[PDB]
């Protein structure tokens, strides 16, 4: 099969991680406009058919709580899982509200050996952060 | 029945390149988020997800340059990033 | 079989 | 115009981050011969990250190590493919 | 869109081979790599692309190697391939001699240092480690 199947009930969820405001003391400026880009993408995926849900200035514990919780869950019904990550990063690391994790903590908790209703099913993962601080100059045609 | 790796059908469609700081407007919102939404509205029932983001790249490469009046961070530009450990072609409608 |  | 420096690269990796990457014996790496089969089957047909998805699949599925070295058995590899591309690639002019 | 293919050459394939490490670093010889290595050249050569092999190159040879490439001039070609068969680790791939940054060999060709093709897509396929995990599989359908 050159496909992943849609013959599933639901196409399945889309966890939105929405961070804006951060802990002041960590020197991060919040993210204005984040907003628009959570309930944009919301949109989108709902009307695919997605079951949209949004989780707004989680902490680094929280956002695991959030994910492992998905990740536990029974995904028998759903052809796929989409997850989007709004929020301040760094190489390799995702911003909690509060600082940093690796993002293979995040997404290895729907590795197949521990995701077992997922395996086999396409696992969606978009990230809007910076991974670092080099900016490209750019270069005329 | 057979086995199949556990870091399979990852799909990591990140907004930037490792390494690199990531571009966002305080009224439209992100470049990434906003061009990937674009895309997928105007092509999400019939385009594969790969191509998809392929276009989010060309509109992200092509139709953003930064502003900001501390000049050492002016007229940057932004490539995403899409990392696939995808082993089908994925469309959203049947 | 072997690794790199 | 402008474009970014970064822009219109392709990184085709054996494997994923972190992780080990398999050969046989004297057979080639599982990554290279997968390639080059779907390159020979594909490469005048399928656009660049079509073919990438079956090598993908090809690696994931058919290969699984077989090794005495202890907790080398029985293991499984996935490629990672990193595309900056901005459009499709094809290697012919007209893909038949 | 798609990549333009109308030019006199679809450009040229660079593979580096490294078979045989320097005894001071341990890595084990990677037999099999010229069945590889062959395969390559035969696949990208019957499309059209100039293959050159450059066989157990240390870090400085392949980096002279490609920056001699990267300042070349590739106005007649459409795009270049670069195929790494070696050892290595997470984020860096090995010379004979020692490891580099794959970030260092890629760069040569980004799109302000190599303007002859800017807009042309680079190509790399990398056959090497990067890491010691390994991945056990899991049972599906």
């Amino acid at each position: 099969a050159f496909r992943y199947s849609l013959n599933y009930p639901n196409i399945g969820h889309c966890i939105i991680i929405n961070n804006k405001n951060f802990d002041r003391r960590t020197g991060m400026n919040p993210r204005n406009g984040t907003d628009v880009d959570a309930g944009n993408v919301m949109n989108v995926f709902r009307k695919l058919g997605y079951i949209v849900k949004v989780y707004n200035d989680q902490t680094v514990a929280q956002i695991m709580q959030v994910l492992t919780t998905v990740a536990h869950d029974d995904h028998s019904r759903c052809a796929s899982l989409v997850c989007v990550l709004l929020s301040h990063g760094d190489e390799g690391v995702f911003f909690g509200t509060d600082t940093s994790v690796d993002l293979k903590s995040l997404t290895s908790l729907f590795r197949g050996d521990r995701c077992p209703s997922l395996v086999g099913k396409p696992k969606l993962f978009f990230i809007q952060a910076c991974r670092g601080t080099e900016l490209d100059p750019g270069v005329e045609t | 029945r057979e086995r199949i790796p556990v870091e399979a059908d990852f799909l990591y469609a990140y907004s930037t390149v490792p390494g690199y700081y990531s571009w966002r407007t305080t009224m439209t919102g992100s470049w990434f988020i906003q061009s990937l939404c674009e895309m997928m509205t105007k092509y999400g029932s019939e385009l594969e997800l790969l191509q998809i983001m392929t276009r989010v790249n060309h509109k992200v490469a092509l139709d953003f340059e930064s502003t900001s009046n501390m000049p050492g961070f002016d007229a940057k530009k932004q490539i995403p990033c899409i990392v696939s450990m995808l082993t089908k072609e994925m469309y959203f409608t049947p | 079989d072997e690794v790199d």
